[PDB]
């Protein structure tokens, strides 16, 4: 019934683990960096990061550790995906053609057994001995490396410790040995055990039971001669071995969280350091040696560097070179110098690489009215947020204008009229010790042409100003007006204190033909709940000028808006209600709809709107003009965690999921009784792999003219937490069978890295239910059909009969294949 | 002080799969059962 | 009670003293309800299974044979269903000379080789010395399949 | 406290982070803290039925008619199906006061939820569905009920139909035997998938003692013949019969001695229990001493009898089962004072495993060390989410509280800490707002009568979230639905029927 062709425009860009090792041979520096399904190799040389290969793996990387078992000249590569496909690989370069060859290959899945919170661990014994690995709560599965047998026995060994946090294995000890630190009742502890592979159980450990600072939350084992390992807290790094014991409470680290760090010295004398603010850090290991050759342990010195990238995962290089790995922003690639500049920093940045992600909203406009959409994205989060103008084509395919904003942006759009974006966001302030608060650093909002602040008293001191407490963060939103040309901040509204702007439309009302601004907000309030009160303001943006048109008070949070005909559309909390626009420029209800959970998403085509609720999945509603009301078409009763929704058709509804999945619903038309027809049929089904947070019909290519019969009909962007862009497009069902044919005949030619079957990677899978994937073609599947070697080609096309347009199926051939896909990667 | 000597790898540095991992089929509480039971036919 | 009074004696040595592949004991203090566990002799074609054996020591003991039954089906050249042997030293040719632990023993010995000559089964006969194969593999099924 | 406690900071978290790999799970299960079933409505009518239960994936509700003849399907419409018509009214109750409003309601709520869909009639010969008799396939296409039809008081059964082996059951006076009858039926169409009969037999289908489904394999314990049934559960739901395990223990074993000997009649004990004799004497060899020995025999005559009253799978092939007296099995006696013996049981090798007695500490630390393995629930989600203590520290604390209780007798709490095991299948609900990691609460009040509300408080904070009260401002039974906020509080009082809803309003 449906029949949509899913592609990839931007590849992922954020980075979630990052490995520096000899992989490629003995000699050579590799830097390994994941991207969600993409791993990337680089070898460390004086012209900089030389890329050499770029693998795209059948899965989302949540492990890569590097390891050499004797017997190995160069090292060996473990991954393991989220969907469980552990795998080992190993490189291998013949001439010039370069190939990754999986030693070992399984999946390593539990189907009874709580997943940790903490996620995914996984550690490699310094020796090479065995893999464990942390996915369920209360197990802890082992991969022995016998290499000469050939099946690897992996086999889970019951843990007495159920909350843990972190674990490691670790250095200079005959037997494999782990330290973690987990959580119970009695607060958070530090234990160590010794595994036995025969007997298969943990034996106890050289250390004792401790309790440590609540907030510990990374262990790093320092190796030889020291030994022990350290215990990174909030406000506190403590070194244990046997009883040997150290502390200290620096009062510089207190100011952030750290989250990351890396062994720079073998000997592990220096340790770099990450936080949420950027700061990087530097931990040294002071040695007193002894008169009898023992190495004993002096003090610890942590040494701030200085600021880069909020960063993921750091990993020192060589000659004082360090790579920044981050998600929120760009990944940088730094210096470290002997003498600090002015500023007293150490840090100096040598490159910059994008990141478009986490994309939290986005506009497709045409600045240049020539058919060329430039989309606009709402880019990275606290200091590192952005808005990056994507536009396609040379004047590689894609090129990117960035516009530092130094505050997370939330929502934006495009008013024409004025020429000007309308863009929320919102930096943090600290409670200063004044009463007042006090910006961190100089924002976009802090450095306004015009400033101005809401003054309105419709909420009174009725709720009573909670504990103030000095120190704490506090979000202060505003509204700036952007020009469309250079990008400055015109103006900029602030909102009132504890007042969240959650969505945002510009649009004409009614009979009314000034354009306006229209923002929901939420009074949130840390101890509450869910929010209840908001607000519906209507700003006016004229020669320079803003103007607080209308607000209007409303029982709740306003989670999202929408124009709806000459009127405004506004989801609060469980309601979907309909604003009409008075003479006297006001705000009057027409009709209500309380049958929701929570509508988070509306999207509107004609008289239907299509609602997403946060756990009931999708829902159609219409409006009847002649009765003024709503009526609940229908509704979908699988229970999906949704995260954006779209209108592909009148009759498809397009949908995400929480678990990185899409699926789309369709009309029961073969429904006969009335309750029958108040169901809607899942016909689509894909596991992406990424969390889709917005859908924007649009398109970045040139509109063909007259070109109405082409394969793909409709154009949708949609943008992720990790930077992909993807495009959605209906088929025909001639075309999708045809795909659907040869997307099964290339599994048979492509050998995927790790040998995970294609079939399971899109295997639709929640916690409720796994099916295949259904209704869709994976596009980048079908675009690699180009890049293979010509006889590969004509494998696919054997016994195949392809239609030439006639109505009838003719013996394909590989040219007429090519000629089809390539008007499909011409259309993105 | 505590910044000099940094580790330096180069002077130039910046100017058939023949295993199969197979988990355990028996549960792991089988398991115990199982071994436990043969240190009888050893006893 | 002669039996009784014969068999309290008895008790001693035999428990100090338990043959290989034959062993049993009482029940309580009582003598006419006994039960004993006998074990497949090495080497025998029923090797390995355990067979418990109803054991009941008459007061008329010992001027009459001891009670023999098998509660486990064995498909024996001797025993028919009811688990009941009938030897001449189970019969009316007992003797009081003989005690309740020589008899495990004639009975372990009997279990390796049938005694054609006055049998239970005839087929077992015509099958025991025209083609013992089809005895063997099929007797060692049995107990590999009810003893085990 | 995380000031992350309001839903915005949670929700405009989410779309900057996904967390690390594997957390997406509990990035959404923290949610349950921010939705919950905060409004309660008391006394609402409903038809003359019986409620039983909701379907795993929570999608169909299940009652008895009054006749205990056909099944009621009902299809669950949401939580949010009745908010149109509590606009306007506040609180966190809706008293079943005399304003006309509230009675539209009441009279309208339960049509609201909930939808008929098909009424099956199953039972033809007299029989009548068992009202605490329900299970659900793994698919969750299917669902098994069983009915029971007293059998006539004369003429009396014959001796060789009664008794089929020398280890049957007596029966008693006061539960005379019955002839039984399992159905499949498919939820989605009503169609009766497939029935199979047992006659004069002793079968507990109530909670499904008698009965036990691990993903697509069935037991039956047939108490009166000593006897298990098991059978395939194909995914059309039609049965097909596996093997039965008593006085043989291979599918074949009557097959060949039928040539041989084709013959209550038979003295040689079973060979099952064979089996469980053989380990306990060579478990008793082992030790050689003449009292190991004495004991052996000494009650060898009273370990003899031992008959089988439960059982559940550990896997697709082994089983659990509990021996105990012949007594207590009939319901005469009380079984602590008679000791019960636990056995491991591989049904393809055919030997017992292990054997655990009443008071084996051995058994306990399996117990506690994998609770999860032996409760079995939640099997119809590839992702599930335990709660026991085997699973949550705060769990496991409860576990140890009661033990040092008893404590402060070691062997008495072995004792009862052992009689709710084995556990009976599709006995827990996979609720968040019953997860402990989540919520805390004490387990006392749901697993006499509490006569407080039952209070939820969360877990990160401490703080209350909801209440709920079965009662008008005496037994009670709950029935959360398996994810979404929504419950039933059902209180019984000699023959009033009180139903009370308890679902999310957002108070305006």
């Amino acid at each position: 019934m449906s029949y949509n062709y899913v592609v990839t425009a931007q590849k992922p860009t954020a980075v979630n683990g990052c490995v520096t090792g000899h992989f490629t041979s003995a000699e050579d520096l590799n830097l390994l960096i994941a991207k969600n399904t993409r791993l990337e190799i680089y070898v460390v040389t004086a012209e900089g990061l030389r890329p050499v290969k770029e693998v795209g793996m059948y899965g989302k990387i949540a492990v890569m550790e590097l390891f050499r078992p004797k017997g190995e000249s160069k090292d060996l590569l473990f991954i393991l995906t989220a969907k469980y496909n552990a795998c080992i690989l190993e490189y291998k370069q013949s001439g010039e053609s370069i190939d990754i060859i999986t030693r070992a290959h399984g999946n390593v899945q539990d189907r009874i057994g709580r997943p940790s919170e903490t996620g995914i661990i996984g550690i490699i014994d310094p020796e090479c001995r065995m893999i464990g690995l942390r996915l369920y709560d209360g197990l802890f599965k082992v991969i022995p490396l016998d290499r000469d047998n050939k099946e690897l026995k992996a086999f889970n060994i019951r843990l007495e410790e159920l909350h843990v946090i972190d674990v490691k294995f670790l250095y200079g000890c005959q037997a494999p040995t782990i330290c973690f630190v987990y959580q119970d009742p009695q607060g958070r502890h530090v234990k160590t055990y010794e595994v036995s592979l025969r007997e298969k159980e943990f034996n106890k450990g050289p250390w004792k039971q401790e309790n440590v600072e609540a907030e510990a939350s990374m262990v790093i084992a320092v190796p030889e001669p020291f030994g022990g390992a350290i215990i990174i807290g909030q406000e506190s790094i403590t070194y244990h071995n046997g009883d040997k014991y150290l502390a200290i409470a620096p009062p510089i680290i207190k100011q952030s969280t750290i989250v990351c760090h890396n062994r720079v010295d073998p000997n592990g004398s220096r340790y770099l350091l990450g936080d949420m603010e950027g700061r990087l850090f530097m931990l040294l290991l002071e040695k007193e040696e002894q008169m009898d050759g023992t190495v004993t342990l002096k003090d610890l010195r942590v040494e701030l560097l200085g600021e880069t990238s909020i960063a993921e995962c750091l990993t020192y290089l060589d000659n004082g070179v360090v790579f920044v790995g981050s998600r929120l922003g760009d990944s940088q690639l730094v210096k470290l110098n002997v003498d600090s500049n002015e500023q007293g920093s150490y840090v100096v940045a040598m490159e910059t690489f994008t990141n478009l992600g986490p994309i939290v909203d986005m506009c497709v406009v045409d600045l240049e009215r020539q058919g060329q959409g430039q989309l606009v994205t709402c880019s990275g989060a606290f200091k590192e947020g952005s808005l990056r103008i994507i536009r396609n084509g040379i004047g590689q395919k894609l090129h990117i204008r960035t516009v530092p904003l130094y505050e997370s942006p939330r929502k934006i759009c495009y008013q024409e009229v004025s020429q000007c974006f309308g863009v929320l966001s919102s930096r943090i302030e600290v409670q200063d010790t004044s009463g007042g608060t006090t910006a961190l650093r100089p924002s976009a909002s802090t450095q306004a042409l015009s400033s101005s602040v809401s003054s309105s008293k419709l909420f009174s001191s009725s709720t009573a100003p909670h504990e103030t407490s000095f120190g704490e963060e506090v979000e202060v939103h505003n509204l700036l007006i952007i020009d469309q040309h250079t990008f400055e901040v015109l103006h900029a509204h602030q909102f009132l204190q504890n007042e969240y702007a959650l969505s945002l439309v510009s649009c004409k009302l009614g009979k009314d033909p000034n354009t306006y601004f229209i923002v929901g907000t939420a009074m949130v309030y840390p101890e509450e709940a869910e929010p209840k009160q908001g607000r519906i303001v209507v700003f006016q943006y004229s020669d320079g000028k803003l103007q607080t048109v209308a607000e209007k008070e409303v029982k709740g949070a306003v989670y999202s808006m929408v124009e709806f005909n000459g009127k405004l559309l506004a989801s609060i909390n469980s309601t979907v209600r309909l604003y009409e626009w008075t003479t006297e420029k006001e705000l009057r209800t027409e009709c209500n709809h309380y049958n929701n959970i929570m509508a988070l998403y509306l999207k509107t085509k004609g008289d239907f709107i299509l609602v997403g609720d946060l756990m009931r999945s999708v829902l159609l509603l219409a409006y009847k003009p002649m009765e003024g009301n709503f009526e609940e078409i229908a509704r979908d009763f699988n229970p999906n965690w949704m995260s954006a929704v779209e209108i592909l058709d009148d009759d498809n509804f397009l949908g995400a999921e929480n678990a990185f999945n899409l699926f789309v619903c369709q009309k029961d038309s073969a429904a006969t009784t009335d309750e029958e027809r108040q169901h809607l049929q899942e016909v689509g089904l894909f596991h992406l792999g990424e969390f889709v947070n917005v859908f924007c019909h649009g398109s970045l290519v040139m509109q063909n003219l007259g070109e109405t019969s082409t394969p793909t009909q409709g154009s949708v962007l949609f943008g992720t937490v990790n930077g992909m862009i993807g495009l959605v497009t209906s088929l025909s069902e001639s075309w999708y069978n045809l795909l659907l044919d040869m997307q099964n005949r290339l599994n048979k030619v492509i050998k995927s890295v790790g040998k995970i079957e294609h079939s399971f990677w899109r295997s639709f899978h929640t916690e409720r239910k796994t099916e295949p994937a259904t209704g869709f073609i994976d596009g980048d599947l079908i675009e690699s059909f180009l890049d293979i070697s010509r006889p590969k080609m004509q494998e696919v096309v054997a016994n195949l009969q392809y239609d030439d347009g006639s109505g009838m199926k003719r013996e394909a051939t590989a040219d007429d294949l090519i000629k089809v896909v390539e008007e499909l990667t011409r259309i993105h | 002080d505590f910044l000099k000597g940094l580790p330096v790898y180069n002077k130039s540095n910046f100017s058939p799969s023949e295993q199969i991992i197979v988990t355990e089929k028996t549960n792991i509480l089988l398991r115990y059962l199982h071994q436990q039971w043969d240190k009888k036919n050893a006893a | 009670s002669t039996s009784a009074k014969r068999i309290q004696k008895e008790l001693a040595e035999i428990t100090l003293d338990p043959p290989p592949n034959c062993s049993a004991g009482p029940k309580g203090d009582n003598i006419y309800e006994w039960r004993s566990t006998i074990l497949g002799p090495p080497g025998s074609v029923y090797e390995g299974g355990v067979f418990f054996l109803d054991i009941t020591f008459s007061p008329d003991y010992p001027f009459k044979p001891p009670k023999v039954t098998f509660r486990t089906r064995i498909y024996h050249c001797n025993i028919n269903s009811q688990g009941v042997i009938c030897l001449d030293i189970l019969k009316d040719n007992w003797s009081p000379a003989l005690t309740i632990s020589k008899v495990l023993l004639s009975i372990c010995s009997l279990l390796t080789d049938c005694n054609p000559a006055d049998p239970l089964v005839g087929s077992i006969a015509t099958q025991y010395m025209t083609n013992r194969a089809e005895h063997d593999r099929m007797a060692r099924q049995w107990t590999k399949r009810y003893a085990t | 406290r995380i000031q992350n406690q309001n839903v915005i900071h949670r929700l405009e978290r989410r779309r900057i982070s996904s967390g690390k790999a594997g957390t997406h799970w509990h990035q959404v299960r923290v949610f349950h803290q921010n939705v919950f079933p905060n409004f309660t409505v008391v006394n609402v009518e409903k038809p003359p039925c019986f409620l039983r239960k909701f379907s795993p994936d929570g999608r169909y509700f299940i009652a008895f008619s009054s006749d205990q003849t056909s099944l009621e399907i009902y299809e669950y419409q949401g939580c949010q199906a009745a908010e149109d018509l509590l606009q306007g009214y506040e609180g966190e109750i809706l008293s079943n006061g005399n304003d006309q409003r509230s009675v539209n309601i009441r009279g309208r709520l339960f049509e609201r939820f909930f939808v008929l869909l098909h009424i099956t009639n199953v039972a033809a010969n007299g029989e009548h569905l068992n009202r605490e008799c329900s299970l659900f396939t793994d698919d969750c296409r299917c669902v098994i009920v069983g009915s029971a039809a007293y059998l006539p008081d004369e003429p009396h059964p014959p001796f060789f139909e009664v008794y089929r082996n020398s280890e049957s059951v007596t029966p008693n006076p006061r539960s005379p035997l019955e002839d039984y009858s399992l159905h499949i039926i498919d939820l989605h169409t009503g169609r009766l998938c497939d029935t199979r009969t047992f006659k004069c037999d002793k079968v507990v289908l109530s909670h499904n003692q008698g009965l036990y489904l691990y993903k697509n394999i069935l037991a039956i314990l047939s108490v009166q013949q000593q006897t298990i049934h098991v059978f395939q559960v194909t995914p059309e739901g039609t049965f097909i019969d596996v093997r039965t395990i008593g006085r043989f223990c291979y599918e074949d074993d009557l097959l060949t001695v039928s040539a041989v000997f084709p013959e209550f009649r038979d003295p040689f004990i079973n060979s099952l229990k064979h089996r469980l004799l053989v380990y306990l004497w060579r478990r008793a060899e082992q030790d050689g001493s003449a009292m190991a020995k004495r004991r052996f025999f000494q009650y060898f005559d009273q370990l003899r009898q031992l008959r089988m009253w439960k059982m559940q799978l550990l896997d697709e092939n082994h089983l659990f089962i509990k021996y105990t007296s012949e007594d207590v099995v009939t319901l005469r006696v009380t079984d602590p004072s008679q000791a019960s013996f636990f056995v491991v049981y591989n049904m393809v090798t055919t030997e017992v495993i292990a054997v655990f007695e009443n008071t084996s500490d051995e058994l306990l630390e399996l117990f506690e060390n994998f609770c999860d393995l032996f409760r079995n629930a939640t099997l119809h989600s590839e992702v599930q989410f335990p709660c026991s203590a085997s699973s949550n520290n705060f769990a496991r604390q409860i576990q140890r509280r009661f033990k040092d209780t008893i404590i402060n007798g070691h062997t008495e709490a072995v004792r009862r800490l052992l009689g709710q095991l084995p556990i009976s299948a599709q006995s827990y609900s996979g609720s968040p707002y019953l997860d402990l990691s989540l919520f805390s609460y004490d387990d006392k009040w749901v697993s006499t009568c509490g006569d407080h509300p039952i209070r939820f408080y969360a877990r990160d904070s401490g703080l209350l979230k909801f209440e709920i009260q079965a009662g008008l401002l005496r037994l009670v039974a709950f029935t959360f639905h398996p994810f979404e906020p929504f419950a039933i509080s059902v209180q019984r009082t000699n023959a009033e029927y009180v139903v009370n809803f308890h679902m999310r309003h957002c108070c305006t």
